[PDB]
RNA sequence: UGGAGGUGAUUUAAAUGCCAAA
RNA sequence: AGUCCCUCCCGCUCGGGAGGGAGGCACUCUGGGGGGACUGCCGGCGAUAAGCCGGAGGAAGGGGCGGGCGACGGUAGGUCAGUAUGCCCCGAAACCCCCGGGCUACACGCGCGCUACAAUGGGCGGGACAAUGGGUGCCGACCCCGAAAGGGGGAGGUAAUCCCCUAAACCCGCCCUCAGUUCGGAUCGCGGGCUGCAACUCGCCCGCGUGAAGCUGGAAUCCCUAGUACCCGCGCGUCAUCAUCGCGC
């Protein structure tokens, strides 16, 4: 309902039609899946140590090269 | 009109505009915490020295960010509430004294109506107006489709501030309300999750559309 | 206390009030019907604008003297709206300023320095500084930092 | 009978400040600093004095002569000159680091100047250009 | 990009071979020495040459 | 290093060349 | 700026101001010479090379920032209506002067702009702060006359000296309160001026009156990465007079 905080640990690379999306790896900080590491797509500038708020934690982005 | 004690006001402590302290203001959202800057500062005017460096806007006091956001025309090349708003020669572009006065009067109104520290109410508004999920576009067969993605905290803050400023701008255009009153109304409504606020409705719509395209 | 210690507009208001007791300051006969410059649009709305203009001119002479008609004509000009053409700066007219300066001299507040302009006589300097002192005494009751000056 | 003089510059505005022992009077071109308008310009000048504190504030007198530039450019040059005078007069290094934490520009200045204009709508700016049409 | 220029490299290598025991790992010393041992008249070129010679000295002192 | 084969796939629509050259 | 002499003001003067004279080159400025930044220092990646990424110190950091300078050639691109020039023509008219007209016409299509459609305002009174340039066929302070536009005298200046030259956006007080209006100022009537040999065709300025369309703009589409874009005025070129332009501030 209020989402789950996750923390950025690694930057993978840019993607998207116009290069506007970045793929990152995050570690969940709260909820049922605390501690798990999954990769995600993020819009906007981001750096290591940022914290995202996820509305769901069972979708994982397709790996890029 | 304005009493002489206000025309010639002299401070003695480092506090926002010499009138409000920000020591008891706290931020609930864990993601926005390291991006809302609340260090003590007297004058919110830094002369644009932060635009050169990457991530440099992080260490700019939040009141100055609001002042910069409202220093605009408002509806140049996209429509807001169904209209272009082209003011041109009668806009606030590069007039930072008038924007400062507008923000000050809005803060006084907020303090009068709700009895709380105006910075706290502003923080609540930007917390409630920051979206958490966005979308990107792809093209197939000559048709455009949406794909849901996540938002970084800096972009969340930027979008929230822009939407608040746009709502205030739309409420005073060719109506009897003044700019300071519209800004106060918008901030109060966003702080109470009222759908009549432009920013809150925009956030709801963005999140709904993102959800319907996972 | 001197003129340099108080805001200009407040001093001008007090001086304009005070100038109504001096018999040599009387607005001319054409005063009801004129604008104060070609860049204006409508006539003055105060029924006693003459005294305000005279007080402003006296304070002007106190601060920048010696000074002549032409430079004051520059000071009282401004921006003009020109229909479909872009706005432009223009000077003011000369009759108001000349007549005001002659009346001020007749009252003994200014005198003429040949080839240079007009300067404030000791009487006029005392006249302005007295009002400045009174205004400062009033003002420092609500701005305690003004007591040092 | 100490006297110290300092200089500040900000986009064509130049300020010269003189500091000496006194009772706490600060003047800008002969006007008391409490009557400077508008408000956003008054707070620009007063920041170093507030940071220094009332004990140091009330034990000096400062006179500042400033020319050129505009109303916002003149206030910032005066602020630079006053900050430099304060750090030189008292010569304490706790204050110098305190100024730098709050605002570095108080002591190192601002080197930005206008960029000269270029053709193709030269009167508007070096980079603004005329609207382009194809038919 | 900060790509070193060809003639800077050539003159610096000539200087290093001919007077091996004249330059140290210090930039100021090499600056003065280069100023005296050549007819270079530009201040900027002199700095480029001295910097490259300093790198050569530290690299050969390491033994590559 | 340079070659020869095999199996899979390959995201809407998109026709034409006039004044000239003389 | 400090020190000294005189004069004039305020709370009557302990104190605080303003002019003038001696006097000085401190500070600003002007302009000759010199210093300073080199991937030089530190930690990573790459190959241990070329280099790249991130830090200190620093006025400045990685072509430090903005400009000048455009290779061999092509475009049968523009220019013989700037000047130079071959051929062909006119050569008592296609050469040279003078007078009056035109290039300024007006059902209509298009480019680039300016003024607006108002309160992120309109008006009236008052208060603030620039830079670039230019001046003897000229810049003109200062005095007088006139409601204004302007008129009559006229110091100084061949100019870091005299003059153009006390910008506007901005700030304070009062009136108007969402309306085709105290928004807008097109069009037209009457009267007064300046330049010029000449103002009708066909110039610019001022006063009173008059008061059009316009209530934010379809499909489309342009410019811009930092003292940049937007907003605001000013100088020079052109120039007897005339700037909604060009180049700069
Ligand atoms: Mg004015
Ligand atoms: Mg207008
Ligand atoms: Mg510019
Ligand atoms: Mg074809
Ligand atoms: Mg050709
Ligand atoms: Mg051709
Ligand atoms: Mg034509
Ligand atoms: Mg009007
Ligand atoms: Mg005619
Ligand atoms: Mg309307
Ligand atoms: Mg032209």
């Amino acid at each position: 309902d209020e989402g789950y905080p996750a923390e950025v640990i690694e930057i993978i690379g840019r993607t998207g039609t116009t290069g506007d999306v970045t793929q990152v790896k995050v570690r969940i900080l709260e909820g049922r899946d605390k501690g798990r590491v999954i990769r995600r797509n993020v819009r906007g500038p981001v750096r290591v140590g940022d914290i995202l708020i996820l509305r769901e934690t069972e979708r994982e982005a397709r790996e890029i090269k | 009109a304005k009493p002489l004690s206000e025309r010639f006001f002299i401070p003695h402590e480092i506090k926002v505009m010499g009138r409000w302290s920000t020591e008891d203001v706290e931020v609930r959202d864990p993601s926005l915490k390291p991006y809302i800057n609340l260090e003590p500062r007297l004058l919110p005017h830094t002369h644009g020295r932060h635009a050169k460096k990457h991530f440099g806007k992080a260490n700019v006091h939040i009141v100055e960010r609001l002042i910069n956001k409202i220093m605009r025309s408002g509806g140049s090349h996209y429509k807001v509430a169904g209209h272009f708003m082209r003011r041109e020669h009668r806009s606030l572009n590069s007039k930072k004294v008038k924007a400062y006065e507008v923000v000050k009067e809005a803060f006084k109104i907020i303090e009068k109506r709700t009895g709380k520290n105006p910075i706290q109410v502003l923080v609540w508004a930007i917390e409630n107006a920051a979206p958490r999920e966005d979308t990107t576009s792809v093209m197939f067969g000559g048709i455009r489709y949406h794909v849901a993605v996540d938002i970084s905290p800096m972009r969340r803050l930027d979008v929230a501030l822009r939407n608040i400023a746009l709502g205030a701008s739309a409420k005073c255009y060719r109506t009897k309300m003044s700019f300071a009153e519209a800004l106060a109304e918008e901030i109060i409504l966003a702080a109470n999750k009222d759908p009549k606020s432009y920013a809150y409705s925009k956030k709801l719509e963005i999140e709904r559309i993102a959800e319907s395209s996972r | 206390a001197t003129v340099y210690d108080v805001p200009g507009d407040l001093l001008v208001e007090r001086v304009a009030q005070r100038l109504k007791e001096i018999p040599e300051i009387k607005p001319p006969e054409w005063a009801p019907f004129v604008k104060t410059g070609r860049h204006k649009e409508r006539l003055p709305e105060q029924e006693d604008w003459w005294y305000y203009r005279v007080a402003s001119i006296l304070r002007r002479v106190y601060l920048d003297g010696p000074v002549g008609i032409e430079r004051l004509r520059t000071y009282y000009g401004g921006r003009k709206n020109r229909g479909h053409a872009p706005e432009r700066f223009y000077k003011a007219g000369g009759s108001i300023i000349r007549k005001a300066l002659q009346q001020l001299e007749a009252a003994g507040f200014v005198e003429k320095v040949p080839g240079k302009g007009r300067v404030i006589t000791p009487k006029g300097r005392s006249f302005l500084d007295k009002i400045a002192t009174e205004l400062k005494k009033e003002l420092e009751e609500i701005i305690p930092e003004l007591k040092k000056y | 009978m100490r006297i110290i003089q300092t200089t500040g510059k900000r986009k064509t505005a130049i300020a010269r400040a003189v500091i000496r022992e006194g009772k706490g009077r600060v003047r800008i071109n002969g006007k008391p600093v409490e009557l400077v308008e508008p408000e956003i310009a008054r707070f620009t000048i007063l920041e170093p004095l507030i940071l220094a504190g009332e004990e140091i504030w009330n034990s000096v007198d400062i006179d500042v002569k400033v020319q050129g530039g505009g109303f916002m450019g003149q206030a910032e040059a005066a602020r630079i000159a006053i900050a430099r005078a304060l750090v030189e007069w008292t010569g304490d290094m706790n204050l110098k680091e305190k100024f730098i934490k709050y605002d570095r520009t108080m002591l190192v200045g601002d080197p930005r100047r206008t960029e000269p204009h270029k053709p193709n709508r030269s009167t508007k700016g070096p980079r603004a250009k005329r609207q382009k049409s194809y038919r | 990009g900060k790509i070193r220029q060809g003639f800077i490299k050539r003159v610096a290598r000539e200087l290093f071979n001919k007077y091996p025991n004249e330059f140290t790992r210090d930039f100021e010393h090499n600056k003065k020495k280069v100023e005296e041992l050549t007819n270079v008249t530009s201040k900027k070129i002199r700095n480029r040459i001295a910097g490259y010679i300093t790198k050569l000295v530290r690299m050969k002192e390491e033994g590559k």
